[PDB]
């Protein structure tokens, strides 16, 4: 109870000195490695140096037990304050990463982190999620009147005034790959999947919605990621799947054109757009059997 | 006389033989033996017989030159019992008239009268009526006797002594003499005059002017009048009737005597309380005083004038007598003060015109009397006759009296509004300062608490808030504001208007804040809106609120409100789950708190931060339930 | 009754101060006075029919009158046989 009273005081001279970083840090960048980190990041270095510094007054083995606790429970401190001091959270989550990069100690730090970040993104999503499926919804209404306007005011603008160069800000090229990836193939497409029937109408109305997709979703920067463009090229395949009079349809499977189609996908999509008939029939068999031969 | 005709004649006029006494009468030829016969006459005469029968002797005497001789001679003929009496030797005869005239002389000496040579018939119609009265106890016996007299002496004794004492006996119903009345004293014969059966004005008014005035005015002294009858002892003034028939003497004309008014005036100085104990009182001592004339020495130095004028502020002194309100003379200056302020304070109660205080003006320190009288009309609310009143005279009233008579007011008021009539009469009381800006914090007083009268205020549960209550809050202002929130819901979220009040209290209870800025106070403010919210179910705006007390200078003084924030829990939440939003929002304030509480709390922190954060990482994100 | 007491009283006084003459006097004088009470009966007795004052003053007064008569009577006729003895012995 001696060692209980000095380990809890001195996390007292820690979080002074916390209170203390001088506030103008939060705001202002400097440069260091190239990442631009906040002027107070450098200066962050000394209280978690310092932390294994108060220790010496009495090292482990007194303080093996509880310095995981101690230690989290300080990490975790930290964190949450500098969110409300430094403004722009992906200005702040480069400066963790960067903090935990100089210290690999920090481990309850970059999972706080690193789920502060699956937040941030999927705040993206849900965004992203609702307008999609609600133009989608709208065209769904109007087949012969739909409302242009849920694309137009806010999701385009939003991916490229808003949602996209905040993903800029972070720069991890294999993130990007992963939230355009979620747009293409978990939201846009398979919601268009689901529906009953996909009218005769509708896939115009909705061929001239993808594409404004396609518009606000290209990243120049990524045509040298794999699935980046393997999703543009499918988006680019789907709107043609769309607008097509039977015959094109086989003429595309035998060209690898459904490079990107299942057979599942291949036929559902010949299933939900046309009525029955043998001829959608003698071509349904025919993709399922060339890929059945091959 | 001769003494058979002596004889003979006291025959006749035993029988009442008119004609015959008439005849020896007339034929008598000297004074000495009219007198002779006169006295014969009055006693031996029949006492029952009729006055009228003797008025013969009131008739000048026609001298018949008829001798003693001849008259005898013809009566011994016509009557011959004479002869046994008139005809006896010498010796008889002499011892008959010897017998005769003793019993005649001892029967008016009896009478102490004696029958004079030059006031004959005078003497003889006063010695008749006593005899004649020895008998029938009727005092008037002899009326038709003294009718015919013309002398002064024998009516004057008739209006002086045989009319008073015939009222005195029919109205007690004795029988005293004449004989027996004129041997009283002059005391005793007005003591029994004063026997009245009933002493009403109108007996007393009857006896006085047939019996005391005409028996006094005979006797020629008023002394037993004011010996025996009007005196402190007869007069108590302690009934309606004693005072009226006191009223009644005190207005008789007659006696002009100095020792009537002494008399007078001791009767009502001794017994003048009693009157304490009549339709106007100081109307009938108006009209008494008056009836004085203005002699100035009867009055102890007060003249007439000044007697009136003390008066008519009898009823505002409450003095009923004449003797307090010559004591109120000899009372020291304080006594006086008082008195003077009572009647001031009386005279001016009600709607008074101007006539009330010239009244006053014309009676009359000054400035301590008028003192009283504004006091008097501030004490009955009577502002528009004293705003009249001050901006007529230009006297000023002290700022002290106008102070004690605004607390007064404010203290009895019964709530803060200004519709409320003690509290206009405390702002009227104020609007009668002449330096309205040392006493601002009066008006601000006054302000607030018609303001606060627009809520549901408490002093303490069940207690209607009054006016008086602002002055217990003196030392905790917040309190007010507290109170407040608990019991107007629409005040919550309404920091400006609480603030504001807050702000107007400090002012009016002349509490020093903080700093100029009332930094400290709105801090506490805003903890005690935020507090409430939170009580009510309000985490939105206790929230918001919570993030602009988060940013202030002293926020690590209201950490518990901003951490109770951060550990809000709403019952009605669906399954008592904290929203995902409300989670986030949570660790939003706690982590900003973080940088700000005491190092002690930051474990208690950290554990709300941690358990937050934990939560939240449990959630599907996807397919939120509880978003 | 307070006047017949008073002159009874009044009567047998002055007889007993004391020649018939003495007595002849004063019962002549009582019996005028007897006389007026006697005529003031009848005269009210004469204003009021109904009125008692006859059978009053015949209650009061007979046995006054009746002693009155008979002392007058006596008193006269020893004045008169002192009177004829006095003249026979002159004779």
């Amino acid at each position: 109870i001696y060692t209980t009273l000095k380990f809890e005081s001195m996390m007292q001279q820690r979080v002074i000195q916390i209170r203390s970083i001088p506030e103008e840090e939060y705001h202002e960048l400097v440069s260091v490695q190239p990442i631009q980190v906040s002027v107070f990041v450098q200066s962050a270095a000394k209280v978690f140096t310092e932390f294994e510094q108060g220790c010496d007054t009495i090292g482990r083995s007194k303080v093996e037990s509880i310095y995981l606790y101690k230690f989290n429970l300080l990490q975790t401190a930290f964190f949450a304050m500098v969110s409300e001091k430094v403004n722009d959270w992906t200005q702040l989550y480069k400066d963790v990463r960067y903090l935990y990069t100089e210290n690999p100690k920090l481990l309850q730090l970059m999972e706080l982190n690193s789920r502060r970040l699956d937040l941030n993104l999927n705040l993206i999503k849900k965004t992203i999620y609702k307008l999609v499926n609600d133009q989608l919804q709208e065209l769904k209404d109007n087949e012969r009147t739909p409302d242009w306007d849920i694309t137009i005011s806010s999701l385009l603008p939003y991916l490229k005034k808003t949602a996209l160069p905040t993903l800029y800000k972070l720069e991890d090229n294999t993130i990007l790959v992963a939230l355009i990836r979620y747009i293409v193939h978990d939201l846009v497409i398979d919601n268009i999947l689901h529906w009953r029937v996909i009218s005769e109408k509708s896939s115009e109305n909705l061929s001239e919605f993808i594409m404004l997709l396609l518009s606000g979703l290209e990243i120049p920067r990524l045509n040298l990621i794999e699935t980046y463009r393997h999703s543009r090229e499918k988006l680019g395949i789907l709107s043609k799947i769309l607008t097509a009079h039977l015959k094109d349809i086989l003429e595309m499977f035998y060209e690898g054109e459904f490079f990107l189609f299942e057979t599942d996908e291949i036929v559902q999509w010949i299933i939900l757009l046309f009525a029955d008939t043998p001829t959608r029939r003698d071509c349904i068999d025919e993709i399922r059997r060339v890929r059945e031969e091959a | 006389m001769n003494p058979q005709l002596y004889l003979c004649a006291s025959v006749f006029i035993t029988r009442g033989d008119v004609k015959s006494v008439s005849e020896i009468y007339q034929g008598l030829q000297s004074d000495a033996e009219r007198l002779q016969y006169l006295k014969l006459l009055c006693v031996m005469w029949p006492e029952l017989d009729a006055p009228t029968n003797i008025s013969f002797v009131l008739k000048d005497i026609e001298l018949n030159g008829m001798d003693e001789s001849s008259v005898l001679v013809s009566l011994i003929q016509e009557d011959s019992s004479l002869t046994a009496i008139s005809e006896m030797d010498v010796n008889t005869i002499s011892k008959r008239v010897n017998a005769l005239a003793s019993y005649v002389e001892e029967t008016l000496i009896g009478f102490n009268i004696h029958i004079r040579e030059t006031h004959m018939l005078e003497d003889f119609i006063r010695a008749r009526t006593l005899v004649v009265n020895s008998l029938s106890k009727d005092a008037l016996c002899s009326l038709e006797l003294l009718a015919n007299s013309t002398s002064k002496s024998l009516v004057s004794w008739l209006d002086g002594i045989l009319k008073p004492l015939d009222h005195l006996n029919r109205r007690l119903d004795t029988k005293l003499s004449i004989f027996q009345f004129e041997n009283l004293s002059a005391q005793d014969a007005v003591s029994e005059m004063w026997k009245l059966p009933v002493k009403e004005v109108s007996v007393v008014r009857s006896m006085m002017k047939y019996e005391v005035e005409p028996y006094l005015k005979f006797q020629g002294s008023y002394t037993p009048f004011y010996e025996v009858i009007f005196n402190p002892d007869n007069f108590p003034l302690d009934s309606i009737n004693n005072f009226q028939i006191y009223k009644y003497l005190s207005s008789q004309p007659t006696p002009l005597d100095t020792k009537f008014n002494e008399t007078k005036w001791n009767i009502l100085y001794s017994n003048g309380k009693n009157l304490a104990s009549l339709p106007n009182l100081v109307f009938e001592l108006e009209s008494l005083i008056k009836s004085f004339g203005d002699d100035s020495q009867i009055f102890s130095g007060i003249s007439l004038n000044e007697w009136l004028v003390n008066l008519k502020f009898m009823n505002a002194m409450d003095i009923k007598d004449l003797k307090s309100l010559k004591k109120l003379q000899n009372e020291d200056s304080v006594v006086q003060t008082s008195y003077f302020s009572i009647i001031t304070q009386n005279m001016f109660q009600g709607h008074i015109d101007i006539k009330t205080v010239q009244n006053v003006v014309e009676f009359i320190t000054n400035e301590l009397q008028t003192s009283i009288l504004l006091e008097s009309l501030l004490k009955l609310g009577k502002f528009d006759i004293l705003e009249q009143f001050v901006s007529t005279s230009g006297v000023k009233i002290q700022d002290k009296v106008i102070i004690q008579h605004f607390w007064r007011f404010f203290n009895i008021a019964s709530n803060g509004s200004l519709s409320d009539p003690d509290m206009k009469n405390a702002n009227r009381t104020l609007n009668l300062l002449s330096n309205k800006e040392t006493h601002s914090n009066l008006y601000d007083i006054l302000t607030i608490v018609d303001r606060l009268s627009h809520y549901s205020l408490s002093f303490k549960r069940g207690m209607p808030f009054k006016p008086a209550h602002i002055s217990e809050f003196k030392a905790n202002p917040m309190e007010i504001v507290e109170k407040l929130l608990d019991l107007n819901p629409k005040l919550r979220k309404n920091i400006e208007v609480t603030f504001d009040i807050l702000k107007e209290l400090y002012t009016a209870l002349q509490v020093t804040p903080s700093d100029k800025d009332f930094t400290k106070e709105y801090s506490k403010l805003l903890s005690e809106h935020i507090n409430n919210l939170l009580a009510n179910g309000d985490f939105k705006f206790a929230f918001d609120q919570a993030i602009n007390l988060i940013e202030r200078p002293d926020a690590a003084e209201h950490w518990v409100t901003i951490f109770q924030v951060g550990k809000y829990i709403d019952p009605n939440w669906l399954d008592a789950e904290i929203p995902t939003e409300i989670i986030y929002l949570q660790l939003g304030i706690v982590s900003k708190l973080l940088h700000i509480c005491p190092e002690k709390e930051y474990e208690v922190i950290t554990s709300q931060w941690s358990g937050l954060e934990l939560e939240l990482s449990t959630r599907n994100l996807i397919s939120d339930k509880y978003s | 009754d307070t006047l017949s007491d008073q002159l009874r009283k009044n009567y047998y006084r002055d007889l007993s101060l004391f020649d018939p003459f003495y007595h002849y006097l004063i019962s002549t004088k009582l019996a005028t006075n007897l006389n007026t009470v006697r005529k003031l009966a009848i005269k009210d007795n004469l204003d009021d029919p109904s009125s008692d004052a006859i059978d009053r003053y015949q209650k009061n007064f007979s046995r006054l009158e009746e002693s009155v008569s008979s002392i007058s009577f006596s008193k006269a006729s020893k004045l008169q046989q002192k009177y004829d003895a006095y003249q026979e012995s002159q004779k």
